[PDB]
């Protein structure tokens, strides 16, 4: 299960359109130019991704991704995996600015809904459309911020505590005493929703009107049941859906920080450091390994070197299905941070996730030896040996 | 101005800052009594590091002294330096952990802390630029280990910028003193490897050793021992107090030293140490200081630093002496043992000089290691912490006082990443 | 201030008593008046320490103790002794029969009317008392009220007290030699309680005292005096640490954590190691590593057990007078290189050691030698279960036959209670067999790599 | 910050450096390689002119001429303040060819971004070995060019001279100059770049070296100081280039940085930088055909 890559360049904005208004980026097919202004006699270097969205001209419908493109490309087989089992990730990445609120959040006013609220709606009108006496469906739902180095939940009513982070033995890292609430409706998970987005911490700097100063991860757990009194069982599947907003990176000159502003980003650039260490990690070993074919030397990923990674050690590698969905600033004065963007990017194309369902071994060993009792007396009798 | 904080946990931190402050004071010249009767204009140039002055000419050492018996503190008082101290700052209780992490972290210290983080926070607040905290303790004991972890988080959380050091008196494989060690050692290197930037490993096995063989000392008692880490805690500070050909900083030290996070434990060492009646036969120079340093027998910590490689040393010499000669003799150091140091950073040697030598000597230096041999202590605590957590050897007492298996078995897994992290970077045969 | 209350019941925790306090009287130069002569020749000092004794306006030091028998005879002789000043009036003696070698009668019948006025007394010193570190019982196994009444005073003391460290000292019945016919009974029916509420229990055996006597001491006729005498040595020094000033101490909580394993396996044994006459005092160095090899001789242990037939679970070493770290550490380095002595594969480490300056007292007209260093060690041990075993077996050559139960059932027992009893020792003898198993062979599964 | 904001203030003025490289092998610094490549932007972008000095090289020249078995930072120090004094003595004392820092800077720039020109002091002698040597015009302006002398680890051997100024002290005359200017063209060792005919400048001040009390240098009546753009700095600078990338592979040391508000990237782009000085010094090099 590899991790898949999506890229998504946006529109100019007030600060590109009042500078120098040159675009630099190129899209065709599954192909990615960035172009140097400085050198523009050098080559047109080029990079390949699985998913590229071209959001530059929104009336127009020449190669136009659209939210419901979008979504329909990357959420949708997300969501089906989550539907066979697998714990589902997404994650945003890029530099200030880009988008990656834009792209996972968007505007609720609008018919531009991010993946978050269209997963949502795509979740409960299947779940409505699919129940039956026997089928049933339970939903859960939890949201958390990163500010720095520490952890707090956003669904929660005002606690100005942190949260504790602790390691279980088989389930690996998890926050404890996080206020996971329940759904029953698609409004009741949009007013959480609301919520912690609301209670996000958010500050303004000059690339950005409104500056993620935190990460945060919405995290879904999906448990579909069947009320089957004769055969089956309850909660005889469970997966985890674990969207991610991560804060860009930030450079102090451009910025302006100050202060705790400059706190903020020197922590988030920190974080973020750690977490491109882990990718081009977890991309390096896999490329390593298969580059030669094996011998063991499985080496170490600094996964306790930031909270962020730490919390998503299982979403980065391991048992889960994990998509990247990077995006662009077309403007020419942030082509190299683009640049680096992409690079790690590709990267990110490298990972191998070790994926498995999840059923509940308590009981599908005892289905599994039911069943294997099943074929040999199947192939015993119809071959008249029993 | 850049003045320290210091605080001192269990019985074993508090000989050592006993000691500590009594060479302190002799290297100021400040009385038992407080006032200064010094020669050197020097020694008042920066005595706000580590004191206070009061209203009569007197100065306090800015000492915070805790405890859960009070017979230590009636021990640190009824001695010759036991009038320095400010009384206020003596907080302690009763009914100490007895050997249990649990008690020292959750229950007994639980109730000590607000009034120790209230005394440091009073202290702190009255410093014109703070700039660190150095706290003394054994990480194998009861009260010590447990209070020190709880008071370095929460300070760590008031105080997320400043430096933070630690002077940590481990387990032995050879000489125990109580049962319960590897349990106090695991927790306490567990939140110790979370929430500090430097942290000294020191060890009675080693300092015994030196005693012994360096020393020739037939009857070493805990006096020496207190006498040669207090050397260590004066040698690393000495560049903030006096001046120097080339200064540095604790603050330079973390940067120079750590190159990730989590690596931020050291083995410290002094020199010279001559036994006294061989003086005479010994020149004193700068190549025997350095071959004095890197001798495999100075280490503190126990750990033969030939079995593994050097992430990253430092040096800081005291008295007069030429940059030309420190420098050549740190390239040959690294050029003969070639096979010892990391290839991956040219000259992983930090250097400093200070031109303000001890008082009875006319050079001296101390050394900070940073090599992978360390990950042998973490290995053989693990190894015993397994041989009990098995059966539950003495599991109970702790879960009695609020604690579970979970716990445990996060901070052995904290322990096994941290020494896996440190075996990375010792097989040779890497990169372009 | 780390203060203990003594308890002593029994004839044999009245003798004991009396010859512990005389060791700690002479110990703090408190006369037997009760006055201190020492601190008005000084000036003053704490050495009026109120870990045994309690100081009152008039300079008179009272002992923080409790002493219990149902006999006149044995305390009316502390009244008309040389100590009856030292003592508070009140010595709680009940004018009546004793309990007659039966527990039944020193539990049930007995023990009731006077458990109430003991209680009250342990509480005006508990309330007297701040900072109260533990309860110190002496008693014997064997005995009416020894068994009983002591049972009675801890279950009482459980429900009241609770948390508080309660150490166990008693005298167990010897293989060959005994003083009555009941004692095996007593024996075991007071087991569920030392068991069950009991903290820790250090037990001694008299034929072990008597062959330490005889053989190091050269006491040919040794009597009852010379063992209480030993015991109170024994207590002075685990008491010493939380009086005296030493480079490590080690008080009540470090010797419950690091003694007791689990909550079930609290019996551990007893020695001292410098036991020696004054003539042979000489000849001899008495280093460090003499009295370490010492202590884990078994000729000198102070029970009737073979400690090579088991292996060690814990021990604890506090050392007295003129001993330094580095002795001591040799010392233990070289018991670990011994083969005989086998530790358990689950404890590594096998060692708690305190040292303390203060050096042992001698008493006069006594007969221990006077000496620069001593040790006592506690060491917690399988080999225990091998006593328990043929305590079990003289049990059941008596109730095979239900003799003696008349009088037992007579005061309010059944034979529902014998049963449970021998039932809850074969359960504990199970248990100390099953840890001193070694740890799961090597669960080697040989998983290649990943699996 | 200070050349940045110098810039943008004054502009104009002129801006002499004068910083100590690192040396090719002794430090007293591992994270030396961050700092000296992040410098670059300063270095390249601001300041008019560049001038470098090794520790190593002056150790060597302190061992080797002033028979100074141990020498410290006062020496070195020492060493440069008369370097500086030599710069600077045309716009004090009178003299025959007096060089103002305008025509200095003019004569030894070819192009904006080689202001990077290495200095050497030729008298550097003890007291004992002062004499037994005449020291005339031409034995300093020849060892000016020795390899040994020169004040960085750099052979100038394996480049070629771009450019060079000669300022004289003391009792020199024009006619020596020339000649000893002549001899050194006639040498084939030292190779001049085809597009620079003329090569050499020439200053002269009448007035003499001063001796600081207790120092080492001896009093001498003449003295020179060579300051000479040449090609082989670039290797220089190579060396340490090769140092930041193997510290940068694994990004050691970065969370130091970054914890302050810089961002990962800027290394990169420094690097890049740097990168373009050294190929330019390579194709300032080629000769024209
Ligand atoms: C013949 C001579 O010169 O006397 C020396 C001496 O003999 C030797 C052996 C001294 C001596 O040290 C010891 O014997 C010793 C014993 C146990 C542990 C440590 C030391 C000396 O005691 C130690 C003492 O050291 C100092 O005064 C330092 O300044 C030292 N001071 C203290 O530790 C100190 C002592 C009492 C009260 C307050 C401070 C110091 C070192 C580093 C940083 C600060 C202070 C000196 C000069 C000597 C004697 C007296 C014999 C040595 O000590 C040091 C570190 O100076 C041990 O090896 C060194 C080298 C010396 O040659
Ligand atoms: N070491 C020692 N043991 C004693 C002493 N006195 C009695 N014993 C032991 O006590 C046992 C008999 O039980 P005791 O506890 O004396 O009986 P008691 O205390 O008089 O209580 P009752 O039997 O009800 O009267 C014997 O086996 C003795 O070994 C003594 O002075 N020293
Ligand atoms: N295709 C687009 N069309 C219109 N507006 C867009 C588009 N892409 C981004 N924006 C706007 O650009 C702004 C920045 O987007 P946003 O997603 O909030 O930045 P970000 O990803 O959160 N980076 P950060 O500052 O770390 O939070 C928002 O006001 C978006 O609405
Ligand atoms: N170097 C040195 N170590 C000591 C001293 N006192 C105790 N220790 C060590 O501290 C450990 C016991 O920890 P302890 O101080 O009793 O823990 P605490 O009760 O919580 O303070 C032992 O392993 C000793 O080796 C001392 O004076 N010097
Ligand atoms: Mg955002
Ligand atoms: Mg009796």
């Amino acid at each position: 299960a590899s991790v898949k890559v999506a890229v998504r360049v946006r529109p100019f904005n007030s600060r590109e359109m009042s500078r120098d208004s040159k675009c630099i980026i190129q899209m065709s097919g599954s192909t990615t130019t960035i172009v140097n202004p400085k050198q523009p006699k050098e080559t047109p270097k080029s990079f390949s991704f699985d998913y590229s969205y071209w959001s530059h001209t929104s009336p127009e419908d020449i190669n136009y991704a659209s939210q419901k493109q979008v979504y329909r490309d990357i959420g949708e087989e997300m969501l089906q995996h989550a539907f066979e089992g697998y714990n589902v990730c997404i994650f945003a990445y890029g530099q200030t600015g880009a988008g990656k609120s834009y792209t996972m959040m968007g505007k609720q006013e609008k018919d531009q809904q991010g993946i978050i609220p269209q997963l949502c709606e795509d979740l409960f009108s299947r779940i409505n459309d699919t129940t039956n006496d026997n089928m049933s469906y339970s939903v859960e739902v939890s949201y958390m911020e990163i500010y720095c180095e520490r952890v707090r939940d956003l669904l929660n009513p005002k606690n100005k505590g942190n949260l504790r982070v602790r390691e279980h033995p088989l389930l690996g890292p998890y926050v404890e005493d996080l206020s996971k609430l329940a759904v029953t409706s698609y409004n009741d998970i949009q007013d959480l929703m609301d919520s912690g987005n609301k209670a996000r911490t958010v500050a303004a700097t000059n690339m950005n009107e409104t500056s993620s100063r935190s990460h945060a991860v919405f995290n879904i757990i999906f448990t579909q049941k069947r009320h089957d009194a004769e055969t089956n069982i309850t909660t005889e599947k469970v997966s985890k859906i674990s969207l991610v907003d991560l804060a860009g990176s930030e450079r102090a000159d451009s910025t302006g920080a100050k202060g705790t502003r400059l706190k903020e980003g020197a922590n988030i650039n920190k974080s973020l450091t750690t977490l491109g260490k882990v990718i081009s990690a977890l991309a390096e070993m896999d490329s390593g390994p298969n580059k030669n074919k094996k011998k063991k030397k499985t080496d170490f990923i600094p996964y306790r070197d930031s909270v962020l990674t730490w919390l998503l050690r299982e979403n980065l590698g391991g048992n889960s299905r994990t998509a990247m969905v990077a995006a662009l600033s077309p403007a020419d004065i942030n082509y190299d941070e683009t640049l680096s963007t992409l690079r790690y990017a590709d990267r990110a194309k490298q990972i191998r996730c070790n994926a498995v369902i999840n059923e509940d071994l308590n009981n599908k060993l005892i289905r599994e030896l039911k069943d294997e009792v099943t074929r040999l007396r199947d192939l015993l009798y119809a071959q008249g040996l029993g | 101005m850049r003045e320290i904080v210091h605080i001192q946990a269990g019985q074993c931190g508090n000989q050592i800052g006993a000691k500590f402050w009594e060479v302190i004071s002799d290297e100021h010249g400040i009385d038992p009594t407080g006032s200064y009767h010094g020669d050197s204009d020097l020694q008042l140039e920066r005595i706000n590091v580590y004191y206070n002055e009061a209203t009569g000419n007197k100065y306090v050492p800015r000492a915070i002294l805790v405890d859960l018996e009070p017979g230590t503190m009636d021990s640190v008082r009824s001695g010759p330096f036991g009038q320095i101290f400010r009384p206020d700052n003596f907080v302690f209780g009763q009914s100490g952990a007895g050997n249990n992490w649990a008690k020292g972290h959750y229950t007994e210290g639980a109730e000590l802390v607000d009034s120790v983080l209230d005394v440091v926070r009073k202290e702190s607040e009255s410093c014109d630029c703070l700039q660190g905290f150095q706290l003394t303790h054994s990480l194998g004991g009861g009260t010590g280990s447990g209070m020190g972890t709880l008071l370095i988080s929460k300070i760590r959380e008031e105080y997320p910028d400043r430096i933070m050091n630690t002077f940590s008196v481990m387990p032995s494989p050879k000489v125990s003193d109580t049962v319960v060690e590897p349990y106090n050692a695991t927790l306490s290197v567990h939140q110790l490897v979370e929430n500090t930037d430097e942290t000294y490993c020191i060890d009675n096995e080693a300092l015994y050793d030196i005693c012994f063989r360096t020393l020739k000392l037939t009857t070493p008692t805990y006096g020496d021992l207190n006498h040669l880490v207090s050397a260590t805690m004066s040698g690393v500070t000495t560049c903030l107090r006096f001046p120097g050909q080339l200064n540095a900083d604790l603050r330079k030290l973390a940067v120079n030293m750590v190159p990730f996070p989590r690596l931020h434990f050291f083995m410290p060492g002094f020199a010279p140490l001559t036994s006294r009646g061989s003086q005479q036969y010994r020149a004193l120079t700068v190549p025997e200081l350095t071959q004095q340093m890197f001798d495999s027998k100075n280490m503190m910590a126990a750990c033969d630093p030939r079995h593994g490689r050097y992430l990253t040393v430092a040096a800081i010499f005291r008295g007069r002496m030429s940059m030309k000669e420190v420098d050549e003799q740190m390239l040959n150091v690294q050029n003969k043992n070639s096979s010892y140091f990391v290839e991956w950073i040219p000259n992983n040697v930090k250097t400093a000089v200070c031109d303000i030598p001890p008082r009875g000597l006319k050079m001296s230096a101390t050394f900070i290691g940073n090599s992978t041999a360390i990950q042998e202590l973490f290995k053989r605590i693990s190894e015993q912490f397994t041989a009990m957590f098995r059966r539950k050897a003495f599991l109970h007492w702790y879960t009695g006082e609020g604690m579970d298996e979970m716990e445990f078995t996060e901070a052995e897994s904290n322990m096994n990443d941290l020494v896996s992290e440190y075996q990375q970077y010792q097989d040779a045969t890497a990169d372009e | 201030m780390r203060e203990c209350i003594s308890i002593h019941v029994g004839q044999a925790g009245v003798q004991i008593g009396n010859a512990c306090w005389e060791l700690y009287c002479l110990e703090h130069g408190i006369q037997p008046d009760g006055q201190m002569p020492s601190d008005k020749t000084i000036g003053g000092g704490d050495d009026s320490f109120n870990t045994f004794f309690s100081e009152t306006g008039a300079g008179k030091h009272v002992p923080r103790a409790v002493f219990v028998d149902l006999e006149p005879t044995v305390i009316d002789e502390v009244r008309t002794g040389t100590y009856r000043q030292l003592f508070h009036p009140e010595q709680l003696i009940t004018g009546k029969e004793d309990a007659a070698n039966n527990y039944a009668r020193g539990h049930y019948t007995i023990g009731k009317e006077i458990i109430d006025l003991v209680l009250d007394r342990i509480r005006k010193l508990a309330d007297q008392c701040t900072g109260l570190q533990g309860f110190l019982v002496f008693h014997s196994f064997g005995g009416g009220t020894g068994s009983g009444f002591t049972s009675l005073l801890m279950e009482r003391l459980s429900v009241d007290y609770g948390k508080k460290s309660k150490l166990e000292f008693s005298i167990y019945p010897a293989p060959q030699v005994s003083t009555a016919v009941v004692e095996p009974y007593n024996s075991i029916l007071t087991t569920h309680t030392t068991l069950e509420h009991s903290d820790c229990a250090f037990m001694v055996d008299n034929e072990a005292i008597y062959d330490i006597c005889r053989r190091n001491l050269d006491i040919e006729r040794p009597t009852y005096t010379n063992l209480n005498r030993l015991i109170s040595q024994i207590v002075s020094s685990i008491t010493a640490s939380l009086r005296f000033d030493g480079a490590l101490n080690v008080d009540l909580t470090e010797f419950q954590t690091n003694l007791v394993p689990y909550p079930r396996i609290h019996f551990p044994l007893a020695t001292y190691a410098p036991v020696i006459s004054a003539e042979k005092a000489y000849h001899e160095q008495l280093s460090v590593a003499e009295i370490t090899n010492a202590c884990f001789e078994p000729a000198n242990q102070m029970v009737k057990c073979d400690p090579r037939h088991g292996k060690y679970m814990a021990c604890c070493l506090l050392y007295r007078g003129d001993v330094v770290p580095k002795d001591v550490n040799a010392a233990i380095a070289t018991i670990k290189t011994k083969r005989s002595i086998q530790f358990v594969d689950w404890c590594p480490t096998g060692f708690k050691v305190g040292i303390n300056y203060q050096p042992p007292t001698v008493v006069p007209g006594g007969d221990l030698a006077k000496v620069q260093r001593a040790v006592c060690m506690l060491s917690n041990t399988t080999a225990i279960a091998e006593a328990w075993a043929r305590l079990d077996h003289k049990f059941d050559l008596m109730y095979a036959k239900r003799a003696f139960v008349h009088w037992y059932v007579g005061e309010g027992m059944e034979e529902g209670e014998f049963s449970e009893a021998r039932e809850d020792m074969a359960a504990l003898e199970k248990d100390y067999e099953e840890v001193g198993v070694d740890s799961v062979e090597g669960e080697g599964e040989e998983e290649g790599e990943e699996y």
